[PDB]
RNA sequence: CGCGACCUCAGAUCAGACGUGGCGACCCGCUGAAUUUAAGCAUAUUAGUCAGCGGAGGAAAAGAAACUAACCAGGAUUCCCUCAGUAACGGCGAGUGAACAGGGAAGAGCCCAGCGCCGAAUCCCCGCCCCGCGGCGGGGCGCGGGAAAUGUGGCGUACGGA
């Protein structure tokens, strides 16, 4: 099939083609706006490794995160206290900005779900992802078994809570000895958890 | 300001541990729920074991425990072809099945498959369809005198 | 104020009302607690708020 | 004489407006005799046509819309107040259809392996 | 000169009647309630205004839709049926 | 086609009204400011006996949503007596006072007498 | 220059739907101190805590190993006893501090992309007939309109599969 050799030529991105796709593409989404919606996708084989289909009710949202660490929002240094604290500048947030650009897909269309979304660009300034959006509404969706979970209300902005993959890899679960930290069912389950006393009835 | 003699101690009720103090007079309360969730499950299952599907015999690992003999997860998917039962035919009959396990041991492995056997001659399977039954199916005289196991199928001792 | 607007004339229509005295019949019922208004707002006393 | 709500679902709808018209006039009649002064009988009839013109006005209501949702019964797409006023997470669910309708790879699923009934012995 | 001559010049009024919380806190210049916030989408509240948090909550005001909504939840929501008549 | 001017403005495209399959409500609400409703009483104060024994009006008291052509239909449709002019006040008390100057060819005290106020 | 497709982008009081906000005890994602202690205090501690922000549900989250172990090997997730105030971190000071395993409550497994085979074998909407219509569904008739080869559906997913 043709999806293996597109698969490998979107991984060959330091070749003259792809560095010359990706400035062109990188510039033409330079001057696009912020947030607007690509009618077909830029990678459609890494839209269908996501989960992306072509059917009436899937929606591709190209959007740009400008790109940078966070500075704390405060007043010139002035952060008042101990000078651990005093930390302004080099402090990093603790999400990815992919999941930064899910959760600006999903605010600005509340309606639409996200399902996951991928990298097709990047500048000095600004990077910029493809977010599939999927109606929990649209005949095609609702008849299909297979996406009907995305129609329950219990995935209502999986985006905020991190349910998507780019919010799933800033929770920092998984399984095993480097995942101690969010045994149970997060960190903050973990460590409610481990900071109970059980007094029990006959002790 | 410790006084003359005693052990050193390091409470641990620095932070406001009062706030998250789990109180367990729910005890008593869920001890009845669990009970009546339970009998509710064997009113559910009407012919079916209790407990549930069985499990296999298993070796500790982690040199402490390896003398002893636990319960499992499943039979091994070399378990089932060596005894001769199909892995989705062995979780409709109530056969716990994982993929995960492996059989290094070949004594293990023969003490499963004879579990398998002891398991398959003790199972009474009813027929889908009262008024015509098949042909891997158990008798009429079965039928009747077939009933539940109160507490683990063929309980595992050491 | 003699430039008044519609919100606050209704707003003072219905404390005009409100200021008016309990009946001599409401203290002849069963299980009668109240002896007098207690909320009879003066002009003076009480300047309504605003 | 008593107006009851029985006798007002059979007879037609100029009859009701008429009857509703009347008891407007005897309304507006009983409030001019309030203001005058009247009697302690007028002061409790006034009570009564009030009652009159709400059980009227809630009859002429139900002949109104059980037909409009007798016209709009065989329709597909029916308007919003004849639509099922229940709660909105529980319209914004799944159809009864919906939640049957299984996968191909699920019903066969189904049809080779279903869930054996058993037993086992002492 | 700063109390009782100064208390003398207060006439013109800077807060009003709003018209979503009823309470007097809705500043003119500002054009915003200081008791909700009103140009905003959302209700005011905040958790550390926990005695300010019960005065206005779902069991102060009338629940003219929520007890009826309790009513037809304690018999399943049924919808269009009627009792059997005489 | 030549352009004429520098600028691009919108091009002018082609919209519909709305034809709508089934109405947003199913019935249209009735009119529940009728003309009976939208006169309450007319006062049987001393000083409104004297305005319509003397200037040939009648002081009624409306609704307070009520417009002046509203109560001058409403007085010409229940009383059946033609209105030279309506003056509407909104009282303290919260209601509309309405002085109704009728036409000089009816009697104010004779529709008075009609209705049953003296 | 005109006509006809495709691609991007508009305008609609277009036909049909959805989101906005509230409660917020429990749950998820951020952001996030200083009181206090260290008999001072600056690392630490209070503390991922208070406050702030967004998002749901009747539970949420997690969840069927890119696991634990090194044993005659166990085998999804969640919760309890124990591990254990232990290994370990810490002006190694004050203090902080798990995990494996064992005993239990419960126990349920799976689906895609890819790789490939099947005349797109697939999906949505509108017209007519029958049933039912207060969770707008099932069947038939339409050289009706679209979506889709820039890939819909069936077999099939690491336990092998065709
Ligand atoms: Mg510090
Ligand atoms: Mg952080
Ligand atoms: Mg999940
Ligand atoms: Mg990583
Ligand atoms: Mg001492
Ligand atoms: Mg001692
Ligand atoms: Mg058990
Ligand atoms: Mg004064
Ligand atoms: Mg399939
Ligand atoms: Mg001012
Ligand atoms: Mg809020
Ligand atoms: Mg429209
Ligand atoms: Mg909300
Ligand atoms: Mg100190
Ligand atoms: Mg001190
Ligand atoms: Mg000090
Ligand atoms: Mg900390
Ligand atoms: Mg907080
Ligand atoms: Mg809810
Ligand atoms: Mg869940
Ligand atoms: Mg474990
Ligand atoms: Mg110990
Ligand atoms: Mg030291
Ligand atoms: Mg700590
Ligand atoms: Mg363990
Ligand atoms: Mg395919
Ligand atoms: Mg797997
Ligand atoms: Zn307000």
């Amino acid at each position: 099939g043709a999806y293996k050799y597109i698969q490998e030529l979107w991984r060959k991105k330091q070749s003259d083609v792809m560095r010359f796709l990706l400035r062109v593409r990188c510039w033409q989404y330079r001057q696009l706006s912020a947030l607007h919606r690509a009618p077909r996708p830029t990678r459609p084989d890494k839209a269908r490794r996501l989960g992306y289909k072509a059917k009436q009710g899937y929606v591709i949202y190209r959007i740009r995160v400008r790109r940078g660490g966070r500075k704390r929002p405060v007043p010139k240094g002035a952060t008042y206290g101990k000078p651990v604290h005093h930390g302004v500048n080099q402090l990093k947030f603790a999400r990815s900005l992919q999941s930064v650009a899910e959760e600006r897909a999903g605010r600005h269309c509340g309606a639409l779900r996200v399902l996951n979304s991928y990298w097709v660009g990047e500048d000095s300034t600004y990077k910029f992802f493809e977010v599939i959006l999927i109606d929990p509404f649209h005949k095609a969706i609702r008849r299909n078994p297979d996406t009907q979970w995305i129609t329950k209300p219990v995935h209502k902005h999986r985006e905020m809570r991190g349910l998507t993959s780019a919010g799933r890899k800033s929770r920092g679960l998984g399984k095993g000895h480097k995942f101690h930290h969010t045994i149970g069912g997060s960190r903050r389950a973990a460590w409610r958890r481990r900071n109970t006393l059980q007094l029990h009835r006959y002790r | 300001a410790p006084s003359r003699n005693g052990m050193i101690l390091k409470p641990h009720f620095h932070k406001d541990w009062q706030r998250r103090v789990a109180t367990w007079f729910n005890q008593p309360a869920r001890k009845i729920r669990r009970r009546k969730a339970r009998q509710a499950r064997a009113r559910r299952i009407a012919p079916r074991p209790a407990a549930g599907p069985i499990r296999p015999i298993v070796r500790c690992p982690t040199v402490r425990y390896h003398t002893k003999v636990r319960a499992g997860r499943g039979f091994s998917l070399e378990e089932l072809r060596v005894a001769g039962i199909h892995k989705k035919v062995a979780r409709t009959i109530g056969i716990s099945v994982d993929p995960r396990r492996r059989n290094k041991s070949t004594e293990s492995l023969q003490a499963n498959v004879q579990r398998l056997k002891e398991y398959r001659s003790k199972l009474v399977l009813f027929p889908r369809k009262p008024s015509a039954p098949k042909k891997g199916d158990s008798s009429a005289e079965e039928l009747k005198l077939a009933t539940q196991l109160t507490g683990p199928v063929m309980p595992i001792r050491n | 104020s003699s430039h008044k607007t519609f919100r606050i004339k209704r707003f003072l229509a219905k404390k005009q009302k409100q200021n008016r005295p309990i009946p001599q019949w409401i203290w002849m019922k069963t299980g009668n607690k109240i002896r007098y208004n207690s909320k009879r707002r003066h002009w003076r006393r009480t300047k309504l708020g605003l | 004489a008593k107006i009851k709500a029985r006798d007002l679902r059979g007879k037609k709808k100029e009859e009701l407006l008429k009857q509703l018209d009347d008891l407007k006039v005897e309304l507006s009649q009983l409030r001019v005799a309030k203001v005058t002064g009247g009697a302690a009988s007028k002061l409790s009839k006034i009570r009564v046509v009030r009652k009159s013109i709400a059980r009227v006005l809630t009859v002429i209501n139900q002949t109104q819309k059980e037909n409009l949702r007798k016209f709009y019964k065989g329709k597909k797409y029916k308007p919003l107040d004849l639509r099922p006023k229940k709660t909105r997470a529980m319209r914004r669910r799944l159809n009864k259809h919906e939640e049957s309708l299984k996968t191909k790879k699920q019903q066969r699923k189904e049809r080779l392996y279903p869930l054996r009934k058993y037993a086992v012995k002492a | 000169t700063k109390g009782t001559s100064s208390f003398g010049k207060r006439r013109n009024k800077t807060h009003t009647l709003c018209r979503r919380c009823g309470s007097k806190a809705y500043h003119l210049q500002k054009s915003t309630c200081g008791k909700c916030g009103y140009p905003a989408k959302r209700k005011r509240k905040y958790n550390w205004s926990a005695k300010a948090k019960r005065r206005n909550t779902t069991g102060t005001g009338r629940m003219r839709h929520l007890k009826i909504v309790y009513r037809r939840f304690r018999h399943g929501f049924r919808e269009g049926t009627t009792p059997k008549p005489k | 086609k030549i352009r004429t001017s520098p600028t691009f403005r919108r091009p002018k495209t082609l919209r519909l009204r709305r034809q709508p399959k089934y109405p947003r409500k199913s019935a249209p609400r009735r009119n529940k400011l009728d003309h009976y409703a939208i006169i309450k009483f007319p006062l049987t104060t001393e000083s409104a006996m004297k305005k319509i024994e003397d200037n040939n009006t009648l002081v009624f008291i409306v609704d307070v949503k009520a417009n002046k052509h509203q109560i001058k239909q409403a007085v010409k449709k229940l009383y059946d007596i033609d209105v030279a002019k309506v003056n509407t006040l909104i009282r303290p008390d919260g209601e509309k006072k309405a002085y109704v100057r009728l036409a000089p060819d009816y009697d104010a005290l004779d529709v008075a007498n009609k209705i049953g106020i003296i």
